[PDB]
């Protein structure tokens, strides 16, 4: 079935058939409500929230031999 | 009783209820090898540990009789007078 | 004759002795694959004699050839510590690569051989240019090939795998092309030793960052501009696989040391926020995403765009460690990847004709010796200390925490995902119950030819993990160079 | 019977926790647990002596501290 | 013998482990429990020589990570609380 | 002093650690000062690695006395700690600076 | 390991409601589960004694609130501690055979005719490498803790001078805790421990229905199912950490 | 209210003790003779007591 | 009782012995071969890594200060 | 409940001559009890 | 078997012998009696 001969396998229709759909899914997606909000939370939302923290706390901080009488603070 | 299981898998762990009929002199040459691996690395401990306080003369501590730093000082040591 | 140009010429010879050996002696295949394989050998020798010459300390490029006879478009090659290792990578992983394929190649086998060892030469050439226009030239030259051995050789859906990967590189590389044609046009050149003198004006490094960054994050891949590697990377043959993710993905990585530390730092360290937000977003999509991923080796392929999230938020981060750390990880990713394509797409897929991971199950009771290093691989990708996975992981992870510290809190998290995937996956088919009710025949174990692949392998991750420093010698000096910053009191001495 | 000054405390290794008034007390009971390898039925001499003098000290701050708890009408200090 | 402690472990398991077709069920016991008891021992006198004569022991061998700042060896601190452990 | 060894000599600068008074179209003079200012970035940073060395050695000897036996080379590695990093030459290379400004 | 005994003897059961008995048929296995039970309730001088106590009376010693509430906290977690201790040795030797037959049936008393010479297997003890661990052990756990209390705890021992533990001294409570605590805070446990292993013993083999009561009310019935449950941790950490993470990753693999 | 099938909880726990008599009584008296008496379960309870309680007085004097 | 160990190593059946695919000289003499060797050489390599330099110039400057003793005083 | 019913410290803070200063690392670091503020 | 027996019965009467050994000791000082110097 692909090039050299493997072992015989009992190969489960149903757990084929999962893995087509699998592979097949893109070609089904539609914009709805909630494709569209899970979409937008996951692309937009969550990293740029992540890039406004990366953004606003850079350079806040420094460890190196930062003593007692010494703050962490850089800004 | 004990599980049957397939002759044909080769573990290097030995499988299922493996015992050699040669096992002994098998774990002879094993345990001799152990036993030449722990002295070269045992050889290389006493050369390369690093003490800041040596043992007092009439106290039980064995390394003094195979630890250069120690053995050094002892020798160092008796020159007195 | 360099050394360098040496090493670009074997797979030339070998290329053509592979096509007109029919005229002297029909041939059998297996004459075939043996000039192929000793022909990435002798590449691998020389490899190893430049680095015995190499010299840890030196800021000048070494094995250059004068030309004196320039022309438009001329190919000028030097080695420093910062290509030298991935040119080491790429000379050990090709005979590997070709050891893994000895078999499952059936049809088509002198073209198959012809196109690996053209990789061969196209991938070390992009390491060795000392010319901004040349890497680009390389870069891309891989493409055409690359292709060609998807379609030739790949599984059921090998067209749409070609495509992707063609189309999605073609279609960054053109925003890097257009950023480094604004370079030649800046500075009359591209050449390394000149442009690298050169101190561009600060909204230019922004806009030639934007190009520079578009291409290297479809080729890190990051999230969202992964769907090429998850097809191409899982459609490829064995050895197309191999070569694809432990050489091929490090081409953006050494493209950041060459064409964004020393000539856009600006541009770069303000940047980096944007940087350590899409770095922070790939570790825990592609890591969730990977946990749910059924494929074996979709799934081997979805770690590595996690790993080379790290490599990424370790090379943006302007620190000694972070920067050596990329490398590292670069290189133990090389090793690893390999390994774990090798027990996925190489002996389970060649056992069953199937790459899904419901029909496998308690694989330890009939092939120990597969279980063993398919565990210790496991441990490498989830970056266990005692493989080179854990010094370029802290590394990465510390410069990159050290720069940014809610982006690398963030990327640390992959220390527990990282874990959860290669553990999920490694219990689920060597462990989980006895051997899988679907296998109606038994499975024979690892065949030498698996046994010395994986064997090799899991030796370069441990020896490396245990003594880094076979590395990190040699990296120190000329890393060195692309640090961007100043001590107030070891400053401007005088 | 004299304190034992601060240069023979930092001599003979004491527990910084314990280099108060007593430590000069506390000399010989460390040596003699070195010489009897710590067993405690070896030492009693010394072990009962620190912790008599340890006590005696215990009992005169106590005193200090039930002074100070009527300065404040019987209120809590912890 | 510091060193000797760690590594006599080690050495019995990859005996058992990647030898077991050699010595079998009985060479294996026999080279373990052998290799973890004569360890026992050398701890039991090593608790005497650093804890009871107040000894330390430093033992580096080769680097492990070597970074700039970082300098981590592979590398082995006998105290007080070591052996007690 | 311990005497430079033929290695070392083979590699010390020739030239201040400094851009000032450089032509950059002198490729061998840049390159130079490039490397002296790299190197003398590593040799403070090698500096501090000597002092831990010696502060190591000192706390395992003083063992609770540690806490005041130790405090000079406490104070200077805390000094190499707080000065002494691997920078490279490049912001250098770029920006030039004057104390009387 | 003595555990491991009882777990062998009858068949790789481990579950209270299938043993009884056994105390006869392991007088050895026994003793030793006895003897390491009254070191960890920290019975007056053995071996865990010396150790248990003495840091729950530092946390008295320690006069402040903080300390005074985690000696209370202490104090019940010492309370149940004898509740299961006295579960495990009592169900397993001292209560009924609640097993069956074939773990107390003996050779003595004549039961099989024709296959009198085999089929018996009466759940005896081990063997030599069984056995002789549990006797070593058995030893370290009464003497051991007095042998050895004055390197870990002396009064201004030096053991650790090496700076191996560091203890600053503003942060010292052991004189405190010699001298300045009660004797009746000193000697709660014990009277607590002496008292519960009563309302324990007695509670079962003499009363058996009170605890039966309580278990088949529903505040009983409750109260036994939230902590035989672990006070629901795994139920509530697979709901909303794992499954969490995994639908994660099918929104992020499907839309 | 009384459920349609006839268990009552309170009764339950009434007939919760050892019965008069039960059908199964022969098969299960063997738990709780000689050998697995009160007597017999709990004389063994703490082992070495009386040993240690003799030599003990023996000391004491 | 104990059994004795049995298994095909490499798959080959007790019968026969193992086949070479015509990989092995390569990959065993050429590929491992070189790689034994190079690690003999990069026993023998000259160290030129920055820290050795650095080292060097470093004990002198802390030699310099009063912080390590001078081996050649003056 | 514990809160409300917590004894009251039972003995004067011990203090040491100097504040065991220079051994708890000088000036820089922190010292012992001595001659300070009553608690 | 007898053996077993004799090293079960022996511990605990190691046990409880050296309990009544240290209650004779050190008990009346547990107790808040008498200070450990008197
Ligand atoms: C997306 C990757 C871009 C590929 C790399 C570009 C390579 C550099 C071109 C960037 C460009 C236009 C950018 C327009 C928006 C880009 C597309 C918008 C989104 C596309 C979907 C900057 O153009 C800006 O350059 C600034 C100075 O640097 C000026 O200030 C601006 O006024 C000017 O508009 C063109 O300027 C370029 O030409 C040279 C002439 O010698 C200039 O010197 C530089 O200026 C150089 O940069
Ligand atoms: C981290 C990467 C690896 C670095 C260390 C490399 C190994 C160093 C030596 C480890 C000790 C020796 C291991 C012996 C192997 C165990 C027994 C065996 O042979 O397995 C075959 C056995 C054969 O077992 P068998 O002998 O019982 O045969 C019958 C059993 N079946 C039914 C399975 C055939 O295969 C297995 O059953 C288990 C498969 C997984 C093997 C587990 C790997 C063991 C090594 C763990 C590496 C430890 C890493 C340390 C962590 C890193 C530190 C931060
Ligand atoms: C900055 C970059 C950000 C990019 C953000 C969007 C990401 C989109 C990435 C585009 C680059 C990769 C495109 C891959 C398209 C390949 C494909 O569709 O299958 C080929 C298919 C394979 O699909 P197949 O194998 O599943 O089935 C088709 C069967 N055959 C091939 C026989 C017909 O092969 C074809 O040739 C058919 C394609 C017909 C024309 C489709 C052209 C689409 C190309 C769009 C490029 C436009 C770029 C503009 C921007
Ligand atoms: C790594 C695979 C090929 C080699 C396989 C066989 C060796 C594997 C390790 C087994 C143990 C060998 C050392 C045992 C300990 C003895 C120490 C010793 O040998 O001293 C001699 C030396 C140490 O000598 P030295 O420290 O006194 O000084 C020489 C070092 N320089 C040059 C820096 C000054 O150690 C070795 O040479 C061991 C070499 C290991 C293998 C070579 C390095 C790894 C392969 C390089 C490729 C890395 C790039 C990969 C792609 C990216
Ligand atoms: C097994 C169980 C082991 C448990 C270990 C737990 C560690 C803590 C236990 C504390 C017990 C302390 C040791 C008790 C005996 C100490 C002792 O003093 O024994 C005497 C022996 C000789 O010492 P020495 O100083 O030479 O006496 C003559 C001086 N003129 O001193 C010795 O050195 C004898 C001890 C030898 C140590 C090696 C034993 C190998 C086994
Ligand atoms: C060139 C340097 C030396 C490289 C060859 C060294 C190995 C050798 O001696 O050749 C042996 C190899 C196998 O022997 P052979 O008899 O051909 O087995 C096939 C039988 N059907 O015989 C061969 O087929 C080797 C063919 C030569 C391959 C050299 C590749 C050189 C490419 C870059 C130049
Ligand atoms: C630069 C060096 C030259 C570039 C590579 C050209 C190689 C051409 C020499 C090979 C001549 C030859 O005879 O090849 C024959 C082979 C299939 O023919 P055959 O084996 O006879 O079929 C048997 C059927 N039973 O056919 C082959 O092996 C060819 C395999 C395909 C060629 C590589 C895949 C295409 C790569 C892109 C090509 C276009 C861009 C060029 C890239 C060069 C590098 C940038
Ligand atoms: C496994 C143990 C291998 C034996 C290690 C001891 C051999 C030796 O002495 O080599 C040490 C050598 C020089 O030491 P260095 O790393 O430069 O720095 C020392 C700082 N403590 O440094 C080295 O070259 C050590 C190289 C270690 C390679 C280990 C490979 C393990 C393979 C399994
Ligand atoms: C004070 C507690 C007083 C309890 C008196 C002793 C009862 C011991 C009963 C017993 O020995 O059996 C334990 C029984 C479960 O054991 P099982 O084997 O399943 O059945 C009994 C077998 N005879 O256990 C039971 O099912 C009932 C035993 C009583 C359980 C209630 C006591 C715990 C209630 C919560 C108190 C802790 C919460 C307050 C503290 C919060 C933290 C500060
Ligand atoms: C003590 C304070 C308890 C306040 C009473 C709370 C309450 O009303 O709980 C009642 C509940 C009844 O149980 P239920 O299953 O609903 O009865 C079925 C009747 N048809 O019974 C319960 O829920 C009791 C809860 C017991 C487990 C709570 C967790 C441990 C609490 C430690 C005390
Ligand atoms: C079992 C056998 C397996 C293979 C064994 C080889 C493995 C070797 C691995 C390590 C190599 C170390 C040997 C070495 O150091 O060679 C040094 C050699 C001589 O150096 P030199 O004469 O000064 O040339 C300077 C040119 N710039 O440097 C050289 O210049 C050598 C030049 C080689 C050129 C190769 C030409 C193509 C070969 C096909």
């Amino acid at each position: 079935m692909a090039g050299l001969q493997h072992y015989k396998i009992a190969m489960d229709p149903a757990l084929v058939r999962l893995g087509s759909m699998i592979s097949n899914r893109y070609k089904y997606f539609r914009w709805t409500k909630r494709t569209a909000l899970v979409s937008f939370m996951y692309v937009v939302v969550v990293p740029s929230t992540i890039g406004y923290l990366a953004y606003k706390t850079d350079g806040l901080w420094d460890l190196r031999a930062k003593r007692r009488g010494d703050l962490i603070s850089e800004r | 009783p004990k599980i049957p299981y397939p002759k044909h898998v080769w573990s290097p762990a030995g499988g299922w209820y493996a015992q050699p009929a040669n096992w002994k002199q098998n774990t002879a040459i094993f345990g001799l090898v152990i036993f030449g691996i722990t002295a070269m690395v045992w050889k290389y401990s006493a050369e390369h540990e690093v003490r800041h306080k040596m043992p007092e003369p009439d106290r039980f501590y064995p390394s003094r009789y195979w630890v250069k730093q120690i053995k050094d000082y002892e020798r160092a040591q008796k020159e007195k007078q | 004759m360099s050394l360098l140009y040496v090493l670009l010429i074997i797979p030339i010879i070998g290329i053509f002795l592979i096509s007109t050996i029919d005229s002297f002696y029909f041939f059998n295949v297996s004459y075939y694959k043996k000039i192929a394989l000793i022909t990435t050998i002798l590449n691998l020798i020389v490899s190893l004699i430049i680095y015995i010459l190499f010299d840890f300390s030196n800021n000048q490029f070494q094995f250059i050839q004068e030309n004196l006879d320039l022309s438009f478009y001329d190919i000028y090659l030097g080695v420093d510590g910062v290509s030298i290792y991935f040119v080491l990578l790429t000379t050990i992983i090709m005979p590997i690569a070709l050891v893994s394929n000895w078999n499952s190649i059936t049809n088509n086998i002198k073209s198959y051989l012809i196109i690996m060892l053209l990789l061969e030469t196209l991938l070390l050439a992009v390491f060795l240019v000392l010319d901004v226009l040349l890497f680009y030239i390389f870069f891309e030259s891989i493409l055409p090939p690359l292709f060609i051995l998807i379609g030739l050789f790949g599984s059921s859906n090998k067209v749409r795998a070609s495509f992707y990967i063609f189309l999605y590189t073609l279609l960054g590389s053109l925003f890097l092309l257009l950023s480094i044609l604004t370079m030649s046009s800046i500075v009359g050149t591209t050449y390394f030793d000149v442009l690298l003198k050169s101190s561009f004006e600060y909204t230019t490094q922004l806009f030639l960052f934007f190009g520079i960054f578009i291409a290297f994050a479809v080729k890190t891949p990051v999230w969202g501009l992964n769907s090429w590697l998850l097809r191409a990377h899982v459609e490829s043959p064995l050895g197309g696989s191999i070569v694809l993710a432990a050489i091929v993905l490090k081409l953006s990585l050494y493209g950041v040391f060459r064409l964004i530390l020393p000539i856009l730092p600006q541009a770069s360290l303000n940047l980096t926020y944007i940087v350590y937000a899409i770095g922070a977003i790939t570790v825990l999509y592609a890591s969730f995403s990977t946990l749910r991923t059924v494929d074996v080796k979709e799934l081997i392929a979805y770690s590595s765009v996690a790993h080379a999230a790290i490599y990424l938020m370790g090379v943006f981060s302007n620190t000694i460690q972070g920067l050596e750390g990329a490398i590292l990880l670069g290189l133990a990713h090389g090793f690893v990847s390999s390994g774990l394509f090798i027990c996925a797409g190489g002996i389970l897929y060649d056992r069953t004709g199937t790459r899904l991971i419901y029909f496998f199950r308690g694989l330890t009771q009939i092939m120990p010796l597969f279980s063993l290093f398919f565990f210790i691989l496991c441990l490498g990708n989830a970056g266990t200390p005692l493989t080179l996975n854990f010094v370029g992981e802290f590394m990465s992870l510390y410069g990159t925490l050290e720069r940014l510290p809610i982006a690398g809190m963030l990327a640390s998290t992959s220390i527990i995902f990282s874990a959860a995937y290669s553990i999920y996956m490694y219990n689920r088919i060597a462990f989980g119950g006895s051997v899988s009710l679907y296998f109606i025949d038994c499975f024979r174990d690892l065949t030498k030819r698996e046994f010395f692949i994986l064997f090799t392998l899991v030796s370069f991750t441990v020896i490396l993990g245990i003594y880094p420093s076979f590395v990190l010698d040699g990296l120190h000096y000329n890393i060195s160079s692309v640090v961007y910053g100043i001590e107030p009191n070891a400053s401007y001495l005088t | 019977s004299r304190r034992a000054t601060r240069e023979e405390m930092r001599d003979a290794k004491v527990p910084l926790a314990y280099r108060d008034s007593c430590a000069h007390l506390l000399i010989p009971l460390n040596r003699c647990r070195y010489e009897t390898y710590y067993l405690p039925w070896k030492c009693e001499d010394e072990r009962h002596s620190y912790e008599k003098c340890q006590y005696l000290e215990f009992k005169k701050r106590v005193q200090k501290m039930e002074e100070l708890r009527e300065a404040k009408g019987g209120a809590r200090s912890n | 013998m510091y060193l000797s402690i760690i590594i006599l472990p080690l050495l019995g398991s990859v005996v058992s482990g990647f030898f077991g077709r050699k010595v079998g069920v009985s060479g294996a016991q026999l080279i373990t429990c052998s290799s973890v008891i004569i360890t026992t021992i050398l701890s039991i006198i090593a608790f005497f020589e650093v804890g009871f004569n107040n000894i330390p022991v430093t033992i580096n061998i080769f680097r492990w990570i070597d970074s700039e700042w970082f300098i981590i060896n592979w590398g082995f601190q006998y105290d007080s609380l070591t052996v007690s452990m | 002093p311990t005497p430079e060894s033929e290695a070392f000599l083979a590699k010390k600068p020739q030239v201040p650690p400094t851009f000032d008074g450089v032509d950059y179209e002198d490729n061998k003079r840049l390159k130079q000062a490039q490397d002296a200012i790299i190197r003398e970035q590593w040799v403070q940073v090698m500096m501090g690695r000597l002092v831990r060395e010696e502060l190591s050695k000192c706390y395992y000897r003083e063992g609770v006395n540690h806490l005041e036996k130790c405090g000079k080379l406490r104070e200077r590695y805390l000094q190499l700690l707080a000065n002494a990093k691997v920078k490279g030459y490049l912001f250098e290379q770029q920006n030039y600076w004057s104390k009387e400004n | 390991l003595g555990a491991g005994s009882v777990i062998h003897a009858v068949a790789d059961n481990q579950d209270f409601r299938k043993f009884g008995g056994l105390i006869s048929y392991l007088p050895l296995t026994y003793s030793v589960m006895l003897i390491a039970s009254l070191s960890l309730v920290a019975f007056p001088f053995m071996t865990g004694f010396y150790s248990k106590d003495f840091i729950l009376e530092s946390a008295y010693g320690q006069f402040s609130f903080s300390g005074v509430a985690v000696y209370i906290i202490a104090t019940i977690g010492a309370i149940f501690t004898t509740l299961y201790s006295v579960k495990v040795l009592y169900l397993t030797f001292l209560s009924n055979p609640n097993g069956p037959r074939t773990y107390y049936r003996l050779a003595i008393d004549n039961f099989f005719s024709a296959q009198a010479i085999k089929s018996y297997k009466p759940a005896h003890e081990g063997d030599f490498f069984l056995t002789l661990p549990l006797v070593i052990l058995a030893l370290f756990s009464i003497f051991f803790g007095f042998i050895t209390k004055d390197i870990f705890i002396g009064l201004g021992s030096n053991f650790f001078v090496d700076n191996s533990l560091f203890i600053h001294p503003i942060h010292e409570i052991m004189i405190d805790t010699e001298f300045a605590v009660p004797v009746l805070f000193k000697l709660l446990p014990f009277i607590f421990t002496i008292s519960f292993s009563v309302i324990a013993l007695t509670l079962s083999e003499l009363l058996s229905e009170l605890v039966i009561y309580f278990k088949f009310s529903r505040f009983g019935y409750n109260i036994f199912g939230f902590f035989n449950q672990r006070f629901l941790i795994e139920f509530f950490y697979n709901k909303y950490i794992t499954n969490l993470i995994l639908n994660l990753g099918g929104q992020i693999t499907k839309i | 209210k009384p459920n349609i099938t006839g268990f009552d909880m309170r009764e339950f726990l009434r007939h919760t003790k050892t019965p008069t008599y039960d059908p199964w009584e022969r098969h299960e008296a063997w738990r709780y003779t000689g050998r697995f008496s009160r007597f017999n379960r709990f004389k063994g309870a703490l082992p070495g007591f009386g040993i240690a309680t003799v030599a003990f007085t023996a000391y004491c004097v | 009782q104990y059994d004795p160990p049995t298994g095909w190593l490499w798959g080959v059946r007790p019968g026969e012995k193992y086949q070479n695919e015509g990989w092995e000289g390569p990959f065993f003499y050429g590929f491992w071969g070189s790689l034994i060797v190079f690690a003999i050489a990069y026993a023998y390599k000259p160290d030129t890594s920055i820290q050795t330099w650095a080292l060097e110039e470093a004990r002198r400057r802390l030699e310099a200060e009063g912080i390590l003793e001078d081996p050649n005083p003056t | 409940v514990v809160k409300l019913t917590y004894p009251d410290r039972v003995s004067y803070p011990r203090e040491f001559e100097g504040g065991l200063e220079r051994e708890l690392g000088g000036a820089g670091a922190v010292r012992a009890f001595l001659c300070l503020d009553d608690e | 078997s007898r053996v077993h027996r004799f090293l079960a019965t022996g511990l605990g009467a190691s046990m409880w012998f050296w309990i009544f050994y240290r209650a004779k000791k050190d008990g009346p000082v547990l107790l808040g009696w008498k200070h450990p110097w008197d």
